[PDB]
RNA sequence: AUUAAACCUUGUACCUUUUGCAUAAUGAACUAACUAGAAAACUUCUAACUAAAAGAAUUACAGCUAGAAACCCCGAAACCAAAC
RNA sequence: AACGAGCUUGGUGAUAGCUGGUUACCCAAAAAAUGAAUUUAAGUUCAAUUUUAAACUUGCUAAAAAAACAAAAUCAAAAAGUAAGUUUAGAUUAUAGCCAAAAGAGGGCUCUUCUGGAACGGAAAAAACCUUUAAUAGUGAAUAAUUAACAACAUUAACCAUUGUAGGCCUAAAAGCAGCCACCAAUAAAGAAAGCGUUCAAGCUCAACAUAAAAUCAAAAUUCCAUAAUUUA
RNA sequence: CUCUUAUCUUUAAUCAGUGAAAUUGACCUUUCAGUGAAGAGGCUGAAAUAUAAUAAUAAGACGAGAAGACCCUAUGGAGCUUA
RNA sequence: UCGGAGAAAAUCCUCCGAAUGAUUAUAACCUAGACUUACAAGUCAAAGUAAAAAUAUCUUUGACCCAGAUAUUUUGAUCAACGGACCAAGUUACCCUAGGGAUAAUCCUAUUUAAGAGUUCAUAUCGACAAUUAGGGCUCUUGGAUCAGGACAUCCCAAUGGUGUAGAAGCUAUUAAUGGUUCGUUUGUUCAACGAUUAAAGUCCUACGUGAUCUG
């Protein structure tokens, strides 16, 4: 059981999640 | 009850005002400050209160302090907290009373 | 216990990229702030309620002019989340006694001293 | 719960505004010492106005005209 | 609708703010005589003049306070370099 | 609101009591009449005369005299005296 | 007709810290429901709060160092943003709160401490969460909060097997395999064997021989319950 | 009682005459799931639905009248017994 | 009632003590300014004057009224329910009025793990240590009759997989709510038992389902 988070706190977590950068070309399809 | 510092450092104090209450000697009388039988501290002059550290030397007659003091190492000596009041007025001035 | 908090000093030390983005030279700093309230003081601690009344920001969306001096800035930091700050700008110079009755403030932050309500042509 | 798209964007827009607020508060025109005393004269005058209003209370004048005008209630065409 | 675009062009977000549509008079007599000023416009004019006068007052105090400080700086500076009397030496002074 | 009475849209009866909350719980079939805040020690306001005021007895180191200004209704189980 | 003590009149408008009720309009201000005593806790008095009037002068936010503390509450210079504060006179009511969010203490309750709230909009209905400076007329306008969100992958699959000897050991025997120490041998390539399985043995595999190829966590009890929908800047 | 049945009288129903009582905030007085103070005819979301009588059943309207009982309080009472 | 220690400024929180005693070379009168405190009570003290040749240290009780004592100054409370009525106990089911309420552990089921049971062989049948955002159940309202609505976690009837399944009997698991699910009786048994039967005599929810339908 996880104690529920105040909706304001829940909004904070959603906006600060990790975002990875993505390459333009996938390595496998490259020579 | 309510043991504590009645007058804090940097306050104008009149004669007779009580500065601190204590069950034991957390502070010691200094300049122009007296002792009450209950060990309260009051001001003997009109002026500003000050708290300062200073060296402690006991009366020769009392045994307990002398025994401890001599037993201290050569390097340093013990200290204590002292309370002082700085007088702020001239006790009097000369004025012309009569021309004879 | 929820209590008053102190912001770390680093927050208010800018970076070179910030100067480019917002277009302010770290020299020749501006003199007058334009401040507007864009949120509400209900459900906020009482210290924030009092400061908003000290700065004159009772009505929302009405601009107030203040000095860019340290004592004022100390108060603005307390209510930074409820207000918007824009630097004042005077393209045509400070208003004189002659032009005092023809000034008008634009949304950009420019206090023009002549207002004719005519096409620029 | 799942945070809706609207809620995430609206919060971001408010974050961006506050970021600019931090920047414009970092460049004080005058240092603390230069500020000291620069507005003393204006402040002192203001309190003098406040004190003057406080100590100005007193009753109001009374006039014979007000009392004697009550008689016009019985004016007529003779 | 269109608030953000209006601000980009430098106008007010609400078309009911400053501009010709709101500020200009709404009517005039058929002869050509001008109409009396609208009550809302008179209030708007007074508010702007009040704001402008504050701008003048605040700037002058800040400028007057910068010079007064540096003038004090000098007085301390010259006062520091001072001397008097004389400086003998040896077995009699 | 409407061209149009009803159709469409909006809207959790009233008083009292409870924790500023009621789909809680008291009270009300409806009409007419009847049915519940009262006193002047001190204070404030308005005048007369003033080291004095008051139509006898009282108060007074600006006082004293007069006016105006106030504090509810209904309801027990009981106790005692004398008759029947 | 109603006796744990008859009935009637009077004392009597008995008394009730308890229950119920207490009749026109408008404007203005405003509570907390903490501390102390009480045959007191269903009540009252005092402080504290609030408030009307009057006199006259500094208040609120902030607050350096330097203390006192132990290794954020006092204290309040000078400034700045700002309009309150003290003294005098009079007066009641109130003295049980509720939910959310923090920190503790006795172990879900129960206390103590700091902050916030009481929509006519929003979260499905919605006292306590979120947006919201008062209140007026208009068939104008710009905005705020706003239950929805877009099940796998990312060292092997092909062919095989000869021997010193069944290695010692009360174990009949315990042979690669019960142990128990050693653990070496030939051969291109073969562990005194990684498993099965045999009373022990046999027998089946693994690894070896050549021959090939691929390439970590995650998106229950009346009767289902808006309707629907994957791409137009 | 297994396991109930038949007949007659009283009641009941229709016609004629006379004519009460408790009760009653206003009612244009529906079902299911959800919400809620074990609780919804009236609130949220769905669904159903021409208008009125006569005779029957008793699930609900926390159905009506209960002088019906258990627990607590009051510096309210009364009867009895004493040391 | 008062004081000391912890919690730490809460408590019916954890502990100890007090209603004094010993020694005193005997500690006067008068008076600025302060602490503490709702009130009442309680603390400290400069200067001046006076005796002497300045403070006694140990360290904690009780108002007013009203009665005392003597030669003017003093003394009287386990009023301990400790802000203290000058002096009063039981009992009521024979009872009355005014009101306010009301009326984690355990344990079993299901998943994960797998030492040991099973002659041999972990998982036919079980199963330690554990794991389970797992389910659901010193004391002090229920039965029955009538009529039933519904869930599936299935007792019987039905379709299937495995077996330490030869046949016949059985043990275990999956799917499914179709209709049904008896009649009598108490000597002993802390919410039990007995006789005769049946294909079976299932487990539960519905304010004891149900008392304006009835009854113990
Ligand atoms: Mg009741
Ligand atoms: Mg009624
Ligand atoms: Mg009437
Ligand atoms: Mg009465
Ligand atoms: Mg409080
Ligand atoms: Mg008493
Ligand atoms: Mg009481
Ligand atoms: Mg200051
Ligand atoms: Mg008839
Ligand atoms: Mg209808
Ligand atoms: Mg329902
Ligand atoms: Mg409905
Ligand atoms: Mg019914
Ligand atoms: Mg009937
Ligand atoms: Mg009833
Ligand atoms: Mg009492
Ligand atoms: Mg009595
Ligand atoms: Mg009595
Ligand atoms: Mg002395
Ligand atoms: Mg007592
Ligand atoms: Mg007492
Ligand atoms: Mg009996
Ligand atoms: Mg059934
Ligand atoms: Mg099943
Ligand atoms: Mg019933």
């Amino acid at each position: 059981h996880w104690r529920v988070m105040h909706f304001q706190r829940q909004k904070l977590m959603a906006i600060t999640e990790y975002i990875p950068p993505k390459p333009a070309i996938n390595p496998r399809c490259l020579p | 009850k309510h043991y504590g510092i009645k007058k804090m450092e940097g306050h104008y104090v009149h004669a007779g005002n009580i500065l601190g209450t204590q069950r034991q000697f957390r502070w010691h009388p200094g300049a122009h400050v007296g002792l009450g039988r209950n060990k309260c501290l009051y001001a003997l002059e009109e002026g500003i209160v000050r708290y300062t550290k200073d060296v402690y030397v006991p009366n020769p007659k009392n045994t307990e302090a002398v025994d401890l003091v001599t037993s201290l190492p050569k390097g340093a000596v013990l200290y204590k907290t002292f309370v002082h009041v700085v007088p702020a007025k001239p006790e009097g001035t000369f004025k012309l009373v009569d021309m004879l | 216990k929820f209590t008053k908090s102190r912001i770390p000093d680093k927050v208010f030390q800018p970076k070179p990229e910030d100067h480019e983005k917002y277009g302010g030279d770290p020299q020749n700093p501006h003199k007058l702030h334009i401040v507007t309230r864009i949120r509400s003081t209900k459900r906020r601690p009482y210290w924030e309620k009092d400061t908003i009344k000290m700065l004159g920001l009772q009505k929302a969306h009405s601009p107030q002019i203040h000095k860019n001096i340290p004592s004022v800035n100390a108060k603005l930091k307390v209510v930074k989340h409820l207000i918007r700050i824009q630097p004042l700008k005077l393209p045509q110079g400070l208003p004189t006694e002659e032009t005092m009755s023809s000034t008008c403030l634009k949304s950009t932050g420019e206090l023009v001293v002549q207002w004719h309500l005519k096409p620029v042509e | 719960r799942t945070v809706s798209f609207q809620a995430k964007e609206s919060m971001i827009r408010r974050l961006e505004v506050e970021a600019e607020n931090h920047y414009w508060l970092s460049m004080p025109y005058m240092t603390a010492e230069q500020e000291c005393g620069h507005a003393a004269e204006r402040r002192a005058q203001a309190f003098e106005a406040i004190k003057a209003a406080a100590t100005s209370k007193f009753p109001k004048h009374r006039y014979i005209a007000d009392q004697l005008d009550h008689l016009n209630i019985s004016k007529k065409w003779s | 609708a269109g608030g953000q675009w209006r601000l980009q062009q430098g106008l007010a977000a609400n078309p009911s703010g400053y501009g010709p549509l709101t500020e200009l008079p709404d009517w005039s007599f058929a002869d050509g005589r001008p109409a009396p000023p609208m009550k809302g416009q008179l209030r708007r004019k007074a508010q702007r003049e009040k704001l402008a006068r504050r701008v003048v007052l605040l700037t002058q105090e800040m400028d007057a306070g910068i010079q007064a400080w540096k003038l004090r700086q000098q007085k301390l500076q010259e006062e520091r370099k001072k001397e008097h009397d004389l400086k003998p030496k040896g077995t009699l002074l």
